[PDB]
DNA sequence: TTTATCTCCAGGCGGTATGCACTTT
DNA sequence: AAAGTGCATACCGAACAAAGATAAA
């Protein structure tokens, strides 16, 4: 069964009382509960048995006999943990040779063996030992036999990757050992540390008598509330310690995990980085809770004493990255980090979410109580009355109603006069300075002390985890190191295109461009009111808009002469998302124009012509033309690009009209560099070159239905010129549009020029995903509400006209697509309806499941300001949502094969000595290397489609819902859907190997 | 469904209603969803100058035929008055309509607040839609926009009991007491100029004339005594402190106040201004202890206004237009 | 007659008054 | 004999803001 509300807050306490390490607690608690009728339903065997575990380590025998007297007198059958603690603190004790013969002997009359208690998961290694040591007492020898280390995968798509009898050309970094040690250990720092100060990169503000006196003021008040944090943070444990002792739940252990003046710290940090706006009390809860629980993981690491063994291991792990040092044997990073020998590392427990929930509305209503501030600031001693620094205020959406808490308005006047020029940013969000840690498995990997979990899911699911966890160990070692490789890429920031955007966003901004505007060049009875209200939200909007903007390029003026790594992990489905938020170059284009590879390569013989290129697509102007058009247009514009280059501000202007603005840029002053070197193929190019793919969900349709019209109309066979189907698309409601306009009505007058590719692009592709007519609406008013040049009073009339259009455009667009679509959104609703979520497996071999369940009815905190709502994801007693899973079957189902493609492209590109990055299905590398990758590209996606994809995915869900007879009727129902499958054409994949388009 | 009059007594007993004042009894008396014309005929048998609204192209050649050989007092106009003035913008199609549009084909002009009547709206609220029909009718005249732009134009409308009863409640506390009442009883005088079995009203489906045994079975399902309602808007609602630009704030404190139905004054005005609750309770005149659902609509207004005239503190209200649309 | 509307990059209403069970004064 | 403690459901606010197209519910 499952456990309950009380019964998860119980096991918790018991829990954390082992690690705060105040047993009488917990014994006291224990006895209470046990002594009354009513409470004594709850205990259950784990609860004993965590007491138990903890009198053993002390070395207490008496406590331990007590309990086990508990136990036996309530009922159940003690377990094998029960008896292993009874041996652990029997060795602890030194116990003599006879109790420790007729205590095995006993266990050996219930039955059961000695080599689960040492693969017992609960116990640690000195556990192990020392119930080693006292078993050696009745036998003289006891040993576990070694291994040899984890057999490598042997499966079809990964045999390559891990055969030893090949050639190896695996690729190395360009520092010296000494510095990446000493990265290492800067890095190690930063994280104990948890947080990290940006001198801000906003325009200095010029120092005068106010500014002082602001910032006079300011420090006294953050005394003040230092203070009076700390009283109240004692004042509370005191109050919590008290109904502890009257045998009754609290938060005492949990409370008592971490140092007072940590705790009063990150309040104030809370505090200073709360928004002028306000924030709702449940998001404000979970921040705190997981921030505590970050800082109790690394703080218990530090003080075991793992931190020693890390930095052991990683200093002498370092030798395989570095040049100048040399390994015995080359190998993958995941395998040299096994081979060193691998300290343990003891997943934490995560806290239930009930109890996640209830310390951070503890922690908030302790921020919000003890905080108090002087009413007049300005004035002096105006009025001894002190006002509170957060508010409780409703904010009522229909019905619903919120609570918030919103800083008092003369604190936002202070810290705005203040303008302090510190930034803090959490050791979390900012990249790495030291090479990531290897993924060896689920649960470690990515940062060196932090906890970060593979699959991104809500704060309370642990199926997807334990799906992972109870899969063959050999399974994930292709998805696991793919993520080591993506993690060991090194990058630089753009020092030239940094100053330019400097320059452009502290004086004055360029909104055109995408550099946003300072508020102060910001615009200014019914009338007046209607002018207030547009002035105030168009202020909102750039206000938001520059603070994201200053904390990104503080963030990259930070890093501006160091060299960083970005960690990696993935979402449910399997797509790989990079770790820190801020910064990275998975965000907009200013993002992506700051960041550069730091290993730099010689262009070759083929780099010019693929920069131009790269110039050319990145231009926007020419993208149906074959590849000789783009080099012939990249050499027509060459002295555009050239005066770019060395005028990019004050000057002709040229690449400021390109579709991707500050690309084009950087593309443009590496290649003026490449062309005005003597030997333009001996020259250093650390500009990444992009490789995009087109209609890669249709692409994998055409793939899986191997149907030839399909294939061909989504560049799958050689081709001479690219073939896009949005582009007919787009034609045929050109047409159908051009004859109602000369029929006479008034909307199509109105859009005339403005139905180009991107307006029907995300539409067209969302058809074959099952999207309705709703959605598309939206999508096309989306797009039609940025044109700028459309008169804005059609819009709602526009996109209903266009919508039908479109949807007119496919009456027989796709035959085989739409076919496999409703196999698989029929087959996920009749899985749906017997209550079981859909599962699935890739090719790569990472199991994948659909969690949607039906809302948790009612889920409150009672308390003091207010009663939190908050979803229990996490019950898995719930019922499916079968809306919600028909819908997404297919997204997923797809999505999961693209990072299948990815995953093998970049273990193949690593082979071969390559540094391959992606972006879902943007292919990045070195300028001079390009060529090799698209090769393999197209040999991976034969084979990923070689195996029969829908056969096995159909007999897996036969073999895993269909096997319960319960529901005979729709047992065979689900049989017979699932056993008639879309057959196959007649394609060759093959021809794949030659299309030059496929990837372009 | 649509409630449109039925029988001959009640043209006449409504139409006298309508038009009891022997005294200036012209007025441009808008009527809306006239459904058959049974109401309109009445009418003009009693001599008036009826803009018909009616939201339906079926009826509208219909009445075209009673009132064509009438030259001027009839005019039929396809339009919805619950339609009026779209905010989402762009184009008005013709099911709906601009006030601005309106006012101009009948020729009204501008009257100024303090000054008389213009106009008089009759007719009936919709038969699901009371609540939501009530709070844009609210914010329309609280903003002095669409219709009450124009003037202080009188509406009278038959309403449902329920919705009634909880549109005059009072510090009495029949725990009906909410913020529509509190506002629409700060900004107008309604009466209950007359009532009705609801029996005695046709109603016609959106399918077409309802009819069966399933109408009389209707008939004692919804059977409750519908009052036809009397407003018009009061002449002394804006003053100096409560102005068309700060009627947002005084609609959130009535919203918080209500949030919590049994707490206290102290409390709420506590967790909205930073101001001296005590003093300010203190100026008002009622207790410490006083709760919110024992305070009067005329309480609600006086607390703000005192509120708003503090001039010694800079920030007032911690009230904001971030506040809301989250 | 009533409601949600392709997928992901981690989201949730807060108050009042009612019975029902059992333990405690 | 009364009274406290804690958990289950149920009905309140239906804050306005035009409109149309499809099927699970
Ligand atoms: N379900 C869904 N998938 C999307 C959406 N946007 C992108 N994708 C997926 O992302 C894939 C590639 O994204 P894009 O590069 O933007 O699309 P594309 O078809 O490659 O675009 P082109 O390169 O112009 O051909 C698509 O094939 C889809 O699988 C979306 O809104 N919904
Ligand atoms: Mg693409």
């Amino acid at each position: 069964a499952q456990l309950s509300g009380q019964q998860q807050r119980l096991l918790a306490f018991f829990k954390c009382c082992l690690l705060t390490d105040q047993l009488p607690l917990a014994h006291h608690l224990l006895v209470v509960h046990h002594g009354q009728r009513q409470k004594r339903k709850l205990l259950t065997l784990d609860m004993y048995n965590a007491v138990m575990l903890g009198w053993a380590r002390q070395g207490a025998f008496k406590e331990l006999v007590y309990v086990l007297f508990m136990v036996k007198d309530a009922g159940l059958t003690p377990d094998l943990l029960s008896y292993a603690a009874a041996l652990q603190c029997m060795g602890r004790q030194d116990q003599d040779a006879g109790t420790i013969e007729r205590c095995l002997e006993q266990m050996s009359q219930e039955g059961l063996k000695l080599q689960a208690l040492f693969t017992a998961v609960l116990l640690s290694e000195e556990d192990r030992a020392t119930v080693l040591k006292a078993v050696h007492k009745v036998k003289p020898t006891f040993s576990l036999p070694p291994q040899l280390p984890p057999p490598v995968n042997t499966s079809k798509l990964l045999r390559d990757v891990y055969a030893k009898d090949g050639r190896v050309s695996y690729p190395k970094l360009h520092l010296p050992l000494k510095t990446l040690q000493c990265l290492f250990e800067k890095q190690l720092h930063m994280e104990l540390a948890s947080r990290v100060c940006v001198v801000s990169v906003e325009k200095p503000t010029l120092p005068s008598k106010e500014v002082k006196h602001a910032r006079k003021t300011l420090k006294t008040l953050r005394d003040q509330w230092e203070k009076a944090l700390c009283r109240a943070l004692r004042e509370t444990k005191n109050r919590l310690e008290r109904e502890v002792y009257e045998g009754r739940f609290s938060l005492y252990p949990f409370l008592c995990l971490l140092d007072e003046r940590e705790v009063v710290r990150m309040l104030l940090q809370v505090l200073q980085a709360l928004p002028a706006q306000g924030e709702s009390f449940t998001t404000l809860a979970r921040e705190l809770s997981a921030r505590t629980f970050s800082r109790h993981v690394v703080q218990r690491q530090r003080v075991s004493g793992q931190v020693q063994a890390l930095q052991n291991h990683y200093r002498k792990y370092l030798c395989l990255l570095a040049s100048d040092a040399e390994v015995p044997e080359p190998c993958l990073p995941r395998q040299y980090w096994e081979e060193l020998g691998a300290p343990e590392a003891l997943r934490e427990q995560p806290w239930p979410l009930p109890v996640q929930m209830e310390l951070g509305k503890l922690l908030a209503e302790m921020l919000v109580q003890a905080t108090q501030m002087p009413c007049s600031l300005d004035k002096p001693h105006r009025s001894s009355r002190l006002v509170p620094v957060l508010y409780h205020v409703y904010s009522f959406r229909n019905v619903q109603q919120i609570g918030i808490l919103k800083p008092h308005p003369a604190y936002v006047q202070l810290l705005e006069k203040a303008a302090e020029p510190t930034l803090t940013f959490e050791a979390v969000d900012v990249p790495m300075l030291c090479p990531p840690l290897p993924w060896t498995s689920p649960h470690s990997g990515a940062f060196l002390l932090s906890p970060t979990k593979l699959m991104r899911t809500v704060e309370g699911a642990t199926q997807h985890q334990e799906l992972l966890e109870t899969c063959p160990p050999t399974a994930l070692h292709g998805a696991l190191d793919a993520l080591t490789q993506l993690g060991n890429c090194a990058w630089r920031v753009n020092g030239r295109v940094l100053d330019l955007v400097l320059q452009l966003f502290q004086a004055k901004g360029c909104p055109q461009l995408g550099v946003p505007a300072p508020p102060s060049e910001a615009p200014q009875k019914a009338e007046l009111r209607r002018e207030l209200a547009h002035c105030q939200k168009v202020a909102r909007e750039m206000h938001s808009l520059r603070a994201e903007a200053l904390y990104r390029l503080s963030l990259a003026q930070h890093l501006r002469d160091r060299v960083f790594w970005l960690p990696h992990n993935m979402d449910f489905r399997g797509r790989t998302y990079p770790c820190p938020p801020h910064f990275n170059h998975l965000g907009s284009d200013v993002a992506r124009a700051l960041l550069e590879f730091a290993q730099g390569r010689p262009l070759g013989p083929h780099g010019l012509d693929w920069l131009k290129i790269h110039l050319v697509n990145l231009t926007g102007l020419k993208k149906r033309e074959p590849l000789r058009k783009r080099l012939a247009f990249a050499e027509e514009v060459m002295d555009d690009i050239l005066d770019s280059a060395d005028q990019p501000l004050t000057g002709r202007k040229w690449w400021m009209g390109a579709e991707e603005p500050w690309q084009t840029l950087a593309c443009c002053m590496e290649v003026a560099n490449a062309v005005r070197a003597s030997d333009p193929a001996a020259y250093v190019s650390h500009l990444p070159v992009h490789q995009d793919g087109s209609c890669n969900g249709l692409q994998h349709y055409a793939a899986l239905g191997r149907d030839s019209v399909g294939a061909a109309s989504v560049n799958l066979e050689p081709s001479d010129v690219p073939q896009d189907v949005y582009s007919g698309v787009a034609a045929q409601v050109e047409v159908f549009r051009r004859q109602d306009a000369q029929r006479g009505m008034r909307v199509a007058q109105v859009l005339e020029g403005f139905i180009t590719r991107k307006v029907v692009k995300q539409t067209v592709m969302t058809v074959v995903y099952g999207v309705t007519r709703y959605g598309g609406r939206l999508q096309i008013e989306k797009r039609l509400r940025e044109l700028s040049d459309f008169p804005q009073e059609f819009v709602w009339e526009a996109s209903h006209y266009l919508v039908r259009q479109v949807f007119k455009s496919l009456q027989e667009m796709f035959s085989g697509t739409r076919a496999i679509q409703h196999w698989l959104t029929e087959s996920a609703r009749l899985i749906s309806h017997m209550g079981s979520v859909v599962e699935w497996v890739t090719p790569l071999g990472v199991p994948v499941i659909q969690p949607y369940r039906l809302d948790s009815k009612v889920k409150q905190i009672g308390g003091g300001i207010q009663s939190i709502t908050y979803t229990h994801n996490g019950d898995i007693s719930r019922k499916p949502n079968t809306r919600k899973q028909k819908n997404g079957f297919p997204p997923n189902f797809i999505h999961s094969l693209d990072s299948s493609h990815m995953m093998l492209t970049a273990l193949h590109c690593y082979r071969k000595g390559l540094t391959f990055v992606s972006v879902h299905d943007c292919y990045w590398t070195h300028a001079a290397d390009v060529s090799v990758m698209n090769q393999v590209c197209r040999e991976q996606f034969v084979r990923l489609h070689s195996e029969p994809i829908l056969q096995d995915l159909s007999r897996f869900l036969v073999k895993r819902f269909c096997s319960e007879p319960q529901k005979i009727l729709e047992a065979s129902q689900l049989k017979e859907t699932l056993q008639a499958v879309p057959k196959p054409g007649a394609f060759d994949l093959e021809q794949v190997k030659r299309s030059t388009y496929f990837f372009s | 469904f649509k409630r449109y009059v039925t029988d001959r007594r009640l043209a006449e007993t409504l139409a006298q209603i309508y038009l009891g004042k022997p005294s200036r009894p012209p007025h441009l008396l808008l009527e809306c969803n006239p459904g058959p014309g049974i109401l309109t005929q009445a009418l003009l048998e009693a001599g008036a100058k009826v803009v018909a609204l009616e939201s339906d192209k079926t009826f509208i050649p219909h009445l075209e035929s009673l009132g064509k050989n009438l030259d001027g007092k009839l005019r039929v106009i396809h339009c919805d008055f619950f339609k009026l003035d779209p905010r989402s913008g762009g184009v008005i199609k013709p099911p709906a309509m601009s006030s601005r549009g309106l006012f101009k084909n009948l020729g009204i002009e501008a009257v100024p607040w303090t000054a008389d009547i213009p106009l008089k709206v009759v007719g009936m609220f919709p038969s699901r839609g009371e609540k939501r029909a009530l709070w844009k009718l609210a914010y329309d005249l609280y903003s002095c926009t669409s219709i009450y732009k124009f003037g202080r134009i009188e509406v009278n409308m038959f309403i449902g009991e329920k919705e009634f009863q909880k549109l005059m409640a009072d510090p009495g506390n029949p725990d009906l007491y909410h913020v529509l009442s509190v506002i629409w009883q700060l900004a107008c005088e309604i009466k209950v100029l007359h009532m009705e079995p609801w029996s005695s009203f046709d109603i016609y489906t959106r399918k077409g004339p309802l009819e069966n045994p399933k109408r009389r079975e209707l008939l004692d399902q919804l059977q409750q005594k519908l009052y036809l309602i009397q407003m018009i808007p009061r002449q002394n609602l804006f003053t100096k402190n409560l102005t068309p630009m700060n009627y947002n704030i005084f609609f959130h404190l009535l919203k918080h106040c209500f949030g919590r139905r049994s707490a206290t004054v102290i409390d709420h005005l506590r967790s909205l201004t930073p101001l001296d609750a005590r003093d300010i309770l203190m100026q008002i005149g009622k207790q410490e202890d006083e709760k919110v659902v024992n305070m009067h609509p005329q309480d609600f207004k006086t607390l703000f206004e005192t509120i708003e005239r503090s001039k010694d503190c800079a920030y007032k209200w911690l009230y904001d237009e971030t506040l809301e649309d989250r």
